[PDB]
């Protein structure tokens, strides 16, 4: 695969190194067997006892070496993988900053756990496993069979036999299970989200179907149906490859082979000790690699998917290269092809002026906040704060110079005094007070058990008004030289609207401000009032100039009174 | 398999008790499949090689039986492994709707998502990848040790001296790398949710510069998540010096007593070389119980936190039912007492609703006027106090008889991730098209068809996240008007609609023509016209009551609230 052969360069020097190891490693196991045949054989010679002293404690001790060997080898193997995984997730963990904002909708969050976590421990077998099972199963048995069909090419032969029926096994059962094994990751995907959708939207299902109607039931059986038609046939070939495999299984046909030949005068008993003692074991050996070729296949898609992503759009900050003015020029965007959501926005933002964005809901007026922070790129056009691009300053610069809030009050798991200093995880418990204070919600804190420091992750949730005024606080100790409010105050009743409007105002006195609320008896302040429908600007002008011009504001703020 | 038994159904215990008892077989065919040597090498080296004959038969007798038991205890412990994947999940999906809401701490939650995650081929195939070799190895060395005595009795006991340490060698094992695999656990579990939280809360992270590994919370639960799987790396080298020592021991054992007695004249010295072989086959569980004990640690953690989602405490029911279906039924809370964990949101509300009439609550934010359509709805449960439907106490209530009585639309709107249509019909499934379009026009809704180019088919992101605010908003009170019940709970409609949309929306919410009793919930007047009655609820109690005029003349808190 050119999308894993490219992701596992880097272990490069491991991995030839560990079929190496196991090469000599596997020759070091299979030495024992080679003394003890030695060893009954001058048993039955009538050799000297001291001679099968060194024999039997030589092979005793080279069992000895090869477990510690082996031991170590798969030690330093398993550490080389865990590091590994650590740089790789820790690589995705950095793309996944910096990609498209666009590109976490159309997947969701199920789908971005199942490439961070379980996509990289896929990998675990192809990395840690794979050379060394290959390597040993390839080793051992060629050694093993090569010698023994220098002892006796009747019986060994006829070890041949459970060495293609594993072989034709194996194969039927890759083939089979290929086609399952690429739906797995999606069925595990869609049931990752449909399960974090039955957990998020319980209110829902309580109500609206319960769990007999519910989607993540039909989806639940429909998965463990996908899982019955995958596991059946694939368990039902890997128990045949065990029985075939089996020591009792090969020390059975080698006596059926033998027994015959040595019962008769056509062979010697002693000739029986090689077979007998290695030739039953590198049934193991050949298992350990067809159980693995699922855990190959399985982790090449992974490595495919992982570097897909390492290889996708960037939002990459370009070469090209008045304090907080935001300026839109002939902006365009789309989230979809063929779908515009924003048509030839001109819109200059100046310090000390809050420009309202308002109109008909569905009309494009949070696209804007989110191009503004470079969620996403705009199509076309430009938006420069303090002249330079957004797409020349890097994401520090940008969001130190731009702060946010954005209509959904997202919280993180963690305490409140993290979730108000999201911005500067340094900033001090009075910094984040005093954020708390103007806007209205360090009230609310100070009655909870653990204070600040109370863990706000699900179930622990706050109100819809008092989770929004939190994310205010956020935007409030951020203090950057723009401000943009996405429906800030939406939830809020109207003395804590009142009151959180006057501390922004307090606060963005001489700052750059873009808000954005469908209640336009709060926009009557605004400096220049923006009217956004079907996503370009229909008018612009002030309160009274837009209610004598009659058009789309006038209409809505009549009907606004109902 | 403690664990494991308490998840098999009732009515799938024959096939535990017929697997178990081919296990046993398994085993007792394989040891006895390799002590057959001993007597089968012994007339092969002797002077008259015929008597080999008798005990390959034997030999394949027994090979034959094995691969026949062996086959079918496959056959039961995939049966069994899916049958406890099936039940398990699906009584997962069975209880969590009646779990109680406060089960769901964000460790919970996690325990539930993990829960559901083990429904992947890796717990279907426990009874075959891990029981069914880890019960064969354990017993094998044992099963040789006696099959042994019948040989001679000094060597089977040592044979079984060699189990014994084998076994002390598995509980020594497992105890060291305990405590480093349930850390393991609980770093590579804490990871899996901020992977959730990262993606699904980019926005706020990207405006906080907080989305950098360097500086995520993400990247610190993936650096924990790496040490902790780094000592489980140390941590499980004295399990596996031990199984080597073991296995060293054994061999000491085995190999000393075969010499002891060969040197005596009391074992034959073919059956001296037949037991190298035996010994071979003894000492081969011993590595196999190494390999397979790390992962009983991480199988027992898994069966124990689908115990714990199945153990979760569930919320009382009955098997009351209301007299007639479609009825507007009244509404009335009785020292309705609430409280989340300690923090006590309702202490004391009692009023009541009239049958078909439609009230407004209203009040400041954080008051509790969800719960109350919380307690309503039932999602919640007080902890004193009752809430009667139509004089039916709704705890008392049948679960499917409670869920018909009522359709919400919730504060926030979550849609689940497909098409608009699909969001909309899961107010009522079984409804004809005519109403689905009645329910999409009276919200307004239609005016999102046209307007979007896929019309109703519009695939929703997860949660409302594909589409606007007020898109998600007009779509969940779509699916609250199609449902047929008669009680209509409202709550914040208005927040994320513009002028002319909210007035529509608000006034196709008397348009309904079924007859219900509306309860809706806002802190806008306008969103409030047309209300009965106005509920001013504030510090967990209805404080004022009244009509819209009635209490604005009055000069009360509710004039105070629109007042500022
Ligand atoms: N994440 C998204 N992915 C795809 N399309 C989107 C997304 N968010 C919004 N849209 C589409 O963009 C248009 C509305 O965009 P936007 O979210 O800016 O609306 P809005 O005017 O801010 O809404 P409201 O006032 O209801 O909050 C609709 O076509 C909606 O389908
Ligand atoms: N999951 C929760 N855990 C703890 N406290 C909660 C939880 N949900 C709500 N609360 C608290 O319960 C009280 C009432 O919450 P509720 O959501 O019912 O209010 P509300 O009247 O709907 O408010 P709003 O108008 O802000 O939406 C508030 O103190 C809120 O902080
Ligand atoms: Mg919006
Ligand atoms: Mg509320
Ligand atoms: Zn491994």
């Amino acid at each position: 695969a050119e999308a894993g052969s490219r992701l596992l360069a880097p272990l490069k020097k491991p991995l030839i190194v560990s079929g190496v190891l196991q090469a000599l490693i596997t020759l070091i196991e299979l030495a024992p067997f080679v003394l003890l045949v030695e060893l009954a054989r001058l048993l039955l010679g009538g050799a000297e006892a001291e001679r099968l002293w060194t024999l039997g404690l030589t092979a005793v001790s080279l069992i000895g070496l090869g477990a510690v060997l082996a031991a170590a080898m798969t030690l330093w193997l398993h550490r080389v993988d865990a590091r590994f995984a650590h740089e790789l997730r820790g690589r995705l963990l950095t793309k996944l900053s910096r990609l498209p904002l666009g590109w976490f909708t159309r997947r969701g969050s199920a789908s971005t756990k199942q490439l961070v976590q379980d996509d990289t421990l896929a990998l675990h077998y192809l990395i840690t496993h794979a050379i060394p099972d290959a390597v040993a199963a390839v080793v051992a048995p060629v050694a093993v069979l090569v010698y023994l069909f220098v002892a006796d090419w009747r019986v060994a032969l006829v070890l041949f036999i459970p060495v293609l029926v594993y072989l034709v096994l194996m194969s039927v059962m890759t083939i089979q299970s290929g086609s399952k094994i690429a739906q797995a990751p999606r069925w595990a995907e869609r049931m990752g989200g449909e399960a974090g959708a039955f957990l998020e939207g319980q209110p829902v299902i309580r109500i609206f179907g319960g769990a007999a109607a519910s989607r993540f039931r039909r989806r639940l059986d429909d998965y463990i149906d996908f899982l019955v038609s995958w596991q059946r046939p694939f368990v039902g070939k890997k128990t045949l490859m065990d029985l075939v495999t089996r020591p009792a299984t090969f020390l059975w046909i080698i006596l059926v082979a033998g027994v015959p030949l040595v019962v008769t005068g056509r062979m010697d008993p002693v000739n029986l000790l090689p077979f007998l003692l290695l030739g039953t074991t590198f049934g193991a050996r050949l298992l350990g690699i067809g159980y693995g070729l699922s855990g190959i296949q399985t982790g090449m898609l992974a490595a495919r998917r992982i570097q897909t992503v390492l290889d996708e759009p960037e939002l990459v900050v370009r070469d090209r290269t008045r304090p907080g003015t935001v300026e839109l020029d002939r902006v365009s965007f789309e989230y979809r092809p063929g779908v515009p959501v924003i048509r030839d926005v001109t819109l200059t933002l100046r310090p000390g002026t809050v420009t309202a964005l308002v109109g008909p809901s569905g009309s494009g007026k949070s696209t804007l906040a989110a191009l503004v922070a470079r969620f996403h790129d705009v199509t076309q056009g430009a938006i420069r704060v303090d002249g330079r691009d957004i797409r020349t300053l890097t994401a520090d610069e940008l969001y130190r110079r731009v702060g946010f809030v954005l209509q959904d009050a997202q919280l993180v798991h963690g305490s409140v005094a993290e979730n108000i200093a999201l911005a500067e995880p340094d900033a001090g418990l009075e910094r984040i007070r005093t954020a708390a204070r103007d806007a209205q919600i360090h009230d609310r804190i100070t009655r909870m058990p653990d204070g600040y420091d109370s863990v706000l992750g699900a179930g622990s949730a706050l109100s819809g008004g008092e989770r929004q005024r939190v994310t205010i606080a956020r935007a409030i100790l951020a203090d950057t030289p723009v401000l943009v409010l996405d429906e800030a105050t939406a939830f809020a009743d109207p003395e804590s609207e009142y009151l959180v409007q006057q501390a922004i105002n307090r606060l963005t006195r001489d700052r750059t401000v873009l808000v954005i609320a469908h209640r336009l008896h709060t926009i009557t302040h605004a400096d220049q009032i923006v009217v956004l429908d079907d996503g370009r600007i229909v008018e612009v002008g002030t309160h009274d100039e837009l209610l004598a011009a009659g058009g789309r504001y006038r209409g809505l703020w009549d009907s606004g009174r109902y | 398999i403690r664990t494991l038994l308490r998840l098999v159904p009732a009515e799938k215990r024959g096939a535990v008790a017929g697997y178990a008892v081919l296990t046993l077989l398994s085993v007792l065919l394989r040891a006895v499949g390799a002590v057959l040597l001993i007597p089968l090498l012994a007339a092969l080296f002797s002077d008259t090689p015929s008597d080999a004959w008798l005990w390959l038969g034997w030999l394949t007798a027994v090979t034959l039986a094995g691969w026949v038991t062996d086959t079918n205890t496959a056959r039961l412990g995939f049966d069994l492994g899916f049958a406890v994947l099936s039940r398990t999940q699906h009584d997962m999906a069975d209880r969590l709707p009646n779990v109680a809401m406060s089960w769901f701490t964000p460790d919970n939650t996690a325990t539930a998502r993990q829960a559901i995650a083990a429904t992947g081929p890796e717990l279907a195939g426990l009874v075959v990848n891990l029981l069914t070799p880890l019960i064969g190895a354990a017993l094998l060395p044992a099963a040789i040790g006696v099959a042994l005595l019948f040989v001679s009795v000094p060597l089977g006991l040592a044979a079984l001296a060699g189990v014994a340490v084998l076994f002390g060698a598995l509980a020594l094992s497992g105890r060291l790398s305990r405590a480093a695999d349930k850390v393991a656990g609980e770093t590579n579990s804490a990871f899996t949710e901020r992977i959730i939280e990262f993606a699904r809360t980019q926005q706020a992270l990207r405006a906080a510069r907080r989305v950098e590994p360097a500086r995520s919370q993400v990247g610190s639960a993936l650096a924990a998540q790496h040490g902790a799987g780094l000592r489980l790396l140390t941590m499980q080298i004295p399990g596996q010096v031990l199984f080597s020592l073991a296995g060293q021991v054994a061999l000491i054992g085995f190999a000393g007593m075969a010499v002891w007695l060969t040197v005596r004249g009391q074992l034959g010295v073919p059956e001296a070389i037949a037991l190298i072989v035996v010994l071979v086959r003894y000492l081969e569980p011993f590595a196999a119980i190494a390999d397979l004990a790390p992962a009983l640690e991480t199988t027992r953690a898994t069966l124990n936190r689908i115990q714990a989602v199945l153990d979760a405490p569930t919320l009382p029911a009955g098997r009351r039912r209301l007299d007639r279906t479609g009825a507007a039924p009244s509404i009335e809370f009785d020292d309705v007492r609430f409280s989340y964990g300690d923090e006590v949101v309702l202490d004391g509300v009692s009023f009541t609703l009239r049958p078909g009439n439609t009230t407004a609550i209203v009040g400041p934010s954080g008051s509790g006027k969800t719960t109350i359509l919380s307690l309503i709805a039932g999602l919640q449960q007080p902890a004193s106090g009752r809430v009667l439907l139509d004089g039916v106490d709704v705890t008392t209530l049948d679960p499917e008889a409670r869920r018909a009585a009522v359709s919400v639309v919730f504060q926030h709107p979550y849609l689940f991730d497909g098409t608009l249509r699909d969001n909309v019909l899961v107010g009522d499934p079984e409804a004809d098209p005519d109403d689905v379009t009645a329910a999409m026009r009276l919200a307004r809704v239609d005016e999102l068809l046209d307007r979007l180019p896929d019309g109703d088919a519009t695939v929703v992101g997860e949660g409302g996240t594909a589409l606007s605010g007020g898109e998600r908003q007009r779509v969940s009170i779509a699916r609250a008007l199609l449902k047929p019940a008669p009680v209509l709970l409202v709550d914040e409609a208005t927040s994320a609609l513009d002028n002319a949309n909210e007035a529509a929306v608000v006034d196709a919410l008397t348009a309904d023509p079924r007859p219900r009793t509306r309860v809706i919930v806002a802190h806008r007047l306008a969103s409030i016209r047309h209300a009965d009655r106005v509920l001013f609820v504030e510090a967990g109690r209805v404080v004022e009551d009244g009509a819209i005029d009635e209490l604005l003349a009055a000069g009360g808190r509710f004039a105070q609230f629109w007042a500022q």
